[PDB]
């Protein structure tokens, strides 16, 4: 499938490398490979998939909205439209593809917190990246997509994971986002957000330097939402 | 403008 | 050919909106597909052709160096070595695409100076970005590639163009660039940059305000290579 | 190392 024929290793050797030399469309398909081997994701190699993924449609998103924009001010021939339409598909095409790895087959066979959660907010992810996007008779089903994978890793992260765990402040970070940029309900953004601090601050007298700096750099994240929004 | 999670996490 | 259908002045709008949306690849389709409408280009669609291509292999040099470097320390499995070499092949055939668009047909076309000029200028820098990667039995004849293309455009801006003319400047900026860092010959490298800089220093004078920094903008990448090679 | 010409010019 283009890697069908490289061993899983190399693919993950190459998307390490494609990384260093930010080539982050092959780190991409590097990575689309091992996941395609059918064997699950160490720690380490959904880390790497997702930093392939969020930065190439990251640059998706960017032109999409120097393009909306401009649209937007033309509004107030044809080939801004066209051309909007154009990155518009691409990044679609990208989400549809992380979307496809996620139900064939990794989060069916997520069985731990860390696995099953982190994929679960990937999910969440790139359903608000096609919202942020969608216009049609289908915006609001997308949105109930991205908020239904939200909501179940939020359930299992609370379960499973203590309140610093990076995985679940970045998984309530981004459903914050969601709430505030997508679901127009930029209170349940701000509770989520001030909860979510909240209870980590009250957990970091347990960690270790590292991980203290892991937690509190997520954290910060969440604060500078809070400032933005209020 | 709202700041969203680093790709990379733990 | 991808961009046949699409009208030229079509494409020159869209290669506008891809630079604006930071889209370099796009903005090299879209300019490749104007070129290959086969009427001449004007001076603004001449730097969007350039700027476009120089992005694109400028992102493939920089990611080329990163991974050199990592195989040679790698040399004090052939994974390294073949993500190379696609990179290295992907850059090459960027490049080869740009001078086939210079060799057919922009070039013979090409009967002002500052046409001229400017596509033996790209002709040379294109060369010279092949000879960067170059290590084999064709390594010799990429080099004298360069030069010659060099050379022509050097010969006609003399004779053609002030001193201050920036596509001058440019040009002779990057034909001691080529001194420096592919012939082996720093010497010759700085003093083209000094002779350079001295003879647009006096021809300043006839300048307006705007021209004036055009050309001074350009002057100080002399200068800072000079300060870098003495 | 060392600097070139922009890709825009005049
Ligand atoms: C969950 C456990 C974990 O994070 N394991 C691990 C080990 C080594 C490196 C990473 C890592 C996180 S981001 C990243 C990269 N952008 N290359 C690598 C994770
Ligand atoms: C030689 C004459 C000339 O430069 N004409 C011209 C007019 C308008 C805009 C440009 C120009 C130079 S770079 C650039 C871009 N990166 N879009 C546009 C040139």
């Amino acid at each position: 499938g283009a890697m069908g024929s490289m061993e899983r290793a190399s693919l993950i050797q190459k998307a390490k490398l494609a990384e260093q030399a930010e080539r982050y469309e092959d780190m991409a398909a590097f990575m689309k490979g091992a996941v395609e081997k059918g064997e699950e994701l160490s720690c380490e190699e959904r880390n790497l998939l997702s930093v392939a993924y969020k930065n190439v449609v990251g640059g998706q998103r960017a032109a999409w909205r120097v393009l909306s924009s401009i649209e937007q001010k033309s509004n107030e021939g044809p080939e801004v439209r066209e051309y909007r339409e154009k990155v518009e598909t691409e990044l679609q095409g990208v989400c549809d593809t992380v979307l496809g790895l996620l139900d064939s087959h990794l989060i069916k066979e997520a069985g731990d917190a860390e696995s099953r959660v982190f994929y679960l907010k990937m999910k969440g992810d790139y359903y608000r990246y096609l919202a942020e996007v969608a216009t049609g008779d289908d915006k609001k089903r997308i949105i109930d997509s991205a908020r239904s994978a939200y909501q179940e890793a939020m359930d299992i992260s609370k379960k499973e994971m203590p309140p610093t765990n990076p995985i679940r402040l970045g998984l309530a970070l981004n459903f914050s986002v969601f709430h505030y940029e997508i679901a127009n309900s930029p209170e349940e953004a701000i509770s989520l957000a001030k909860t979510t601090f909240d209870e980590a601050m009250a957990d970091l007298h347990t960690l270790s330097e590292d991980s203290y700096k892991d937690s509190t750099l997520i954290m910060q994240l969440l604060r500078d939402n809070l400032t933005l929004w209020t | 403008r709202s700041h969203s999670s680093p790709a990379s996490l733990q």
